[PDB]
């Protein structure tokens, strides 16, 4: 015989060991494969898909509510419209995206994201936005004169009814961490800041306020790392029929 | 080029205006059974124009309050035509799709529809333990509208039904969409009366709003089946 | 004609027929022959290419896996006083005592292989004070070889019998018996007779008899008793089979013998094997919408 | 992997795929005809 | 020495597993192979011998007696004549046949089937018979202008004695499964039935009425897969003289 | 072709004018015992046309009530002819068989005969734990009765008989039937008188009938042994 | 008896949930710990896992005949061992796992909705092979899935 | 390591690093332009 | 039946075809006009929207 000996670790049970293992039912012949349509073989190619951002998330919008935000003429210029928190570990608009529950099963991340707004009033409706990225190290500017200063993307209401900001990748570290500690330096992406650039401009036959949806995707130089459980999903109890599964 | 569409199915055709190119689901194009995938060894019926054609569905109003709409498929064509007649006919069916949704308004009207196709669209019942019913299901031709579309029915999320076939019918934008849908089940083929493949969702994320005189806005959808194949002939079921 | 077959075989497509002199749907069952028609002349078919394997349909497949042959629990104890399987049993081999394995069997008339074995020990105390990590001795005792009477005996010093000695802490003990018959197949099935004379068993071959199996507790006896029981499980590998046969129908009677009474009633009763419908036009589980 | 110097010790041989089902199906002296069998 | 860890399922006893194991008898010469008739291989070359369906499984048949169906004249036109349920998971006609008890030992089924009918009247009885395949979905015809939109052969009894209906694998998967649910869409085959095409006609010195044996094979498109134990065959106690062997 | 037939060995011929073709049972023919398959040392006598000829048995009534009807070989022949001469002064035996069975009746009469060659029938009791005895098997020339041919008398299945090497007799059909046995043993030889290799079961699945003026209709079997070996001479046990 | 599912821990559940379609073979571990009942020590038990595919007859009773396993797959295992392990094929009989089924499990209209008959897996049976002991014990069987090749 | 005989038996399968994104991202049957969409 | 879905917009005109669908080569103009050899059918509009 071989002489042999024990190493620790010998006979544990790792959940994420990568070992051959016995065949409980030889010979079995698996049903031939098919071809079916929307294979996935890596999950960036979902965090790429953009989906609508909860902007909204304000007591008294309900539901459906919540995936919009309304736009008024004003009659002062300069005014901010609306802040999106970039936090993605803790709750706020980012968190229910596609990016978002999947990133949420990872620790460490990289990469750009862009922000896509949908204006959804009439033809009639014209109107000029400013959406601001600031770089984080202090607070979320107020003011149009200083969101200005940083990343930002001019956006007249058009035939084309969509912009894209691109938040760019710009961090010391390589990587990010979804840490529950939104102000630690390893963590702060900044804020998303929108202002009028002028105003919405309608006629009196169309309606007085509109409406915009955001999106939020990945790019593809994103890349997520370190797998954990998601905190988006739990139980107290046994569901519902689980026991008579025994009986 | 992209604004302006014709359809053309059997006797049938669709000309719009207004629209916004169109999807094909996760790039695939209907097609028939290849021989080194087929299981049923009877010599299929391929009916071809008889059933490969635009059948309009009932419209609906779109409202101010409006949760949104669903219908299933083959369900929601299972009495119509020659399709239904297949259907009754025969135990497996298998086709693709093409859907054709119609909405439009104004210049001063707003509002934004949500169109997409949902692949083995489980519904969830509200706040029972009790699971859906065959009648909560199966609403043929007149479909089904959404009890809370924010959870998609399902305990799930409007905001990432952008994961699916879709595109959106944005007023101001545009007034019709287009999704080809190909086959899309675990099987090669399929008993029509007890599973659904694909349901078309219409949906209203941004409502509907004017203020010049109100008219009744409609949403119209008409489908084509594309490449049909039964197998199994027997009597009607019906 | 013999050839390879890995997978179900295609099917082609098919047209319409109509040819006079030429009937693929009528059979002559009177020669014994089964239908030769393929569904191609009965209908008209398409074209499939059928990638179906065929693999678990195998004999060796169908046959080799371990099933229990023998189970056997014995008191553990001084025995001083027992009237008994004195901490060791002896089993006389067979095949016929559980009814899953034994109608396996059953569908052929001759059978080669050699056996895997895998002998599992398990304790229980008699009514705690935790279980003994005992070992165990089995011996086979080919025939005309001499069965031990005690525990205790010479004759398990074993100095020409196969002995395996084994830890209840152990995996279940393992050894491998060839293909022994004398013959070069076993009988599943035997019309005839032992010996010479009349008087000799009905139904078994003598060419297949395997021995006997001697299982005893090496240790001593501890102050309280303990129940063991030991399982035997069989595996047959390197299989050849000849002659399939209609299967066992009625429940088993005896490890002796092919006697029958059936069921009191059906299924599988002497007069009904399959259960009854309310005629033959009744559809017993008929869908109704 | 097999060590031991009997080769009746080996593990079990499943790859004996021929077939003959016509000694089953088929025992006539005459071969059937795809034709009147009798 | 060679260092080593054990894994998950180290000592486990696995009835299916497939190991070499030591050999009790070294040097053991076992008997010369010697050529017996009738060598299976494969259990499907079994399932391709057709065996007799015990179709009038009814109450008052004994024994014999449900192996036989019997024909007599009718008066009225396109009668039914008798129906097989398909069920080879639930009892019946199909169960205690040589497809149907090999089949019981496996989970998965695939592929065509055909049943041969024999008429064994006299050679002066004359009559012609619809042998009817009803894909699944609805319920069992009981017309015959019902019946005969399915699949089936209209057999003239003559010279050749026997007839075939082959019921095609139609179906959507691949496999159905023998699942005790007998209307699952996973399971349900659908029907034959028998209707009269003409009537039995016989003249006065041969018997009025007539038999018609029924058999069921596989085709060699034929599969089975997932071994189980069959439920065919049990005990619930020690068998006479299994004891004896102990003492 | 399948329809007439005529079989000759030694000083005896058989002819038949509605055969259904004939069994070769599993696709064998008879052979004598080669040389590298040999055990016993002595050179055996192979008495050709004094044993391998066609013996007739006594015949049996087919009756409305008939259960069927079985024979054991060698155990029918061993004291007939030749070829009972050699079993009783010989302790080996090797030999295949040709069985021909044979019953007629008018364009009126319907029945159906299955004519099944089972190896190693090896016979269940009915209702007792007691195996059945020499007498209940070793029926010799006279052949025994099914007790429960439903059951083959071994607790299986007349339905799956078909398994085995066989022909029907349907009286519509055919007047006999042929079925050729090669030796089927797992020894190369055996002693005749306490085994027994094939049996011969014919059983009446369809009953005799007829609205005729009754007859007898006879059953008869006429075995002829093949390529018959004898070894191992010595006085005669007879 | 266990009839096997995929739908009762919700971490797994929630992931498999991402997709439509899954064709996978399933990597099984099996945990075995005991307590004493309210000390003797802990006793080393041999279980046997028994799995019985749908139409097979489940186990009535610990010492049931069901239990000799003639053609089910069967792991004897000990609380002593590490965890047993078995990999399970993919078996549906489809070319994938249906993870949502917007559809009716029979040909009537009372069958159930949502679940494939397609994807059915079978009955997990466990057992202690052991008598049992003058005092009572607790026995927990914990199963651990692993999809592979996926 | 796989000494099994069946192929499912083997360890997981980690190195398919095809991707197709615009399956999800552009399913559009004119494909964007890097220019006015509409 | 043959229809079109038209779609009002900056092209200001919709095309529908009568197909020649007949069992004859010819029709008559025949005063019966629910003669087998006479009658064409029906063109029907309904709003889609
Ligand atoms: C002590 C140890 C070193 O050796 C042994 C030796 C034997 C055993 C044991 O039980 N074998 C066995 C148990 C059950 C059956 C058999 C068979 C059969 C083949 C055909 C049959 C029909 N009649 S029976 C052959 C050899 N064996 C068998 C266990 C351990
Ligand atoms: C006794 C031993 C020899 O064999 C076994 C056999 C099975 C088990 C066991 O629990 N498996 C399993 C536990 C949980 C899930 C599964 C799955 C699923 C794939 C997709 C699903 C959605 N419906 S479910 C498939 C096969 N298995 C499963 C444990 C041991």
């Amino acid at each position: 015989g071989v002489p042999t000996y024990l190493l620790p670790g010998s006979g544990q049970f790792l959940t994420t060991d990568d070992h051959s293992s016995a065949p409980a039912l030889p010979c079995f012949n698996p049903t031939p494969e098919m071809h079916i349509p929307g294979q996935v073989r890596n999950m960036l190619e979902v965090v790429q898909v953009e989906s609508m951002m909860e902007i909204n998330n304000t007591e008294s919008a309900v539901g459906m509510e919540r995936l919009k935000v309304d736009i008024s003429a004003l009659t002062d210029v300069d005014q901010l419209l609306f802040n999106i928190p970039l936090d993605i570990q803790l709750d706020g608009p980012l968190r229910n995206t596609l990016v978002g529950n999947i990133s949420r099963y990872y620790t460490h991340w990289s990469g750009s994201l862009e922000m896509t707004f949908m204006f959804c009033g009439s033809f009639m409706a014209a109107g000029k936005l400013i959406l601001c990225y600031t770089p984080p190290g202090g607070s979320c500017p107020t003011t149009r004169e200083t969101a200005m200063l940083g990343t930002h993307i001019v956006w007249d209401f058009g035939l084309q009814s969509s912009v894209t900001l691109i938040i760019p990748w710009i961090s010391g570290s390589h990587y990010r961490m979804f840490n529950n500690d939104a102000k630690s330096t390893n963590a702060n992406v900044g804020y998303v800041t929108c202002f009028m650039q002028t105003n919405l401009i309608v006629p009196s036959e169309s309606s007085d306020t509109c409406s915009l949806i955001g999106f939020i995707a990945a790019k593809d130089d994103f890349s997520l790392r370190l797998m954990r459980d998601s905190p988006d999903i739990g139980q107290l109890d046994h569901l519902h029929a689980a026991e008579a599964a025994y009986q | 080029s992209d604004r302006v569409l014709q359809l053309k199915l059997g006797n049938s055709a669709i000309v719009t205006q207004e629209a916004a190119n169109y999807c094909c689901a996760y790039g695939e194009w209907p097609n028939y059974l290849p021989d080194h995938e087929a299981v049923a060894i009877d010599k299929p019926t391929q009916p071809e124009t008889a059933t490969d054609r635009f059948y309009t569905l009932k419209s609906v109003k779109w409202e101010t309050g409006s949760t949104g709409w669903w219908w299933k498929l083959p369900d929601a064509l299972n009495n119509i035509g020659m399709f239904g007649q297949n259907v009754q006919h025969h135990y497996l069916y298998r086709s693709g799709f093409l859907i054709h949704v119609q909405c439009n308004a104004t210049k001063f009207h707003q509002g934004a529809l949500l169109v997409v196709a949902i692949p083995e669209h489980q519904r969830g019942a509200h706040n029972t333990n009790t699971s859906p019913g065959f009648d909560d299901i199966m609403k043929g031709e007149e479909g089904g509208t959404f009890n809370h579309p924010y959870v998609l029915d399902d305990g799930t999320s409007l905001a990432c039904a952008t994961i699916f076939p879709h595109q959106w019918i944005n007023l101001r934008t545009n007034n019709s969409a287009t999704i080809v849908l190909p086959w899309m089940n675990a099987a090669p083929m399929d008993f029509p009366l007890r599973h659904n493949q694909w349901t078309l969702a219409i949906i209203p994320v941004v409502p509907l709003g004017t203020r010049t005189t109100s008219s009744m806005v409609p949403i119209t959808v008409s489908i084509a089946p594309m490449c049909c194949e039964f197998n199994g002939l027997r009597h009607a079921i019906t | 004609i013999e050839s390879i077959i890995k997978t179900a075989t295609d099917t082609v497509k098919s047209e319409i027929n109509a040819e006079l002199g030429v009937v693929p749907s009528l059979n002559a069952v009177e020669t014994g022959a089964t239908s030769n028609t393929e569904p191609e002349e009965a209908i008209q078919t398409r074209t499939v290419i059928n990638q179906h394997g065929v693999s678990e349909t195998l004999v060796e497949n169908f046959l080799s896996r371990a099933a229990l042959v023998s189970k056997r629990s014995f008191e553990y104890k001084d025995h001083t006083s027992s009237t008994a399987d004195k901490n060791f049993f002896k089993w006389t081999i067979n095949t016929r005592s559980f009814v899953q394995l034994r109608r396996k069997l059953e569908l052929f008339t001759y059978l080669r292989f050699d056996a895997e074995i895998t002998i599992l020990t398990t304790v229980a105390v008699n009514g705690y004070v935790g279980l003994p990590d005992l070992t165990l001795q089995a011996m086979f005792v080919p025939t005309g070889a001499l069965t031990p009477e005690k525990q205790d005996s010479f004759h398990w010093q074993s100095g020409s019998n196969a002995s395996v000695f084994f830890k209840i802490s152990d995996p279940p003990a393992r050894i491998t018996i060839p293909f022994m018959c004398i013959n070069s197949a076993y009988s599943v099935f035997y019309d005839g007779f032992a010996g010479f004379e009349k008087n000799g068993l009905y139904g078994i071959n003598p060419a297949d008899t395997i021995g006997n199996l001697c299982v005893r507790i090496v240790n001593e006896h501890q102050p309280v008793g303990f129940t063991v029981t030991v399982r035997v499980y069989m595996k047959p590998k390197h299989i050849k089979a000849w002659a399939p046969r209609p299967p066992r129908t009625l429940p088993y009677m005896s490890i002796a013998n092919a006697n029958y009474k059936g069921k009191e009633r059906a299924p599988n009763a002497l007069s009904a094997i399959i259960g009854n419908r309310d005629s033959v036009k009744t559809m017993p589980h008929n869908i109704v919408n | 992997i097999n060590f031991y110097k009997d080769s009746y010790a080996a593990s079990a041989s499943k790859q004996d795929f021929s077939q003959d089902p016509s000694k089953f199906t088929e025992p006539v002296v005459e071969g059937l005809k795809a034709a009147p069998v009798l």
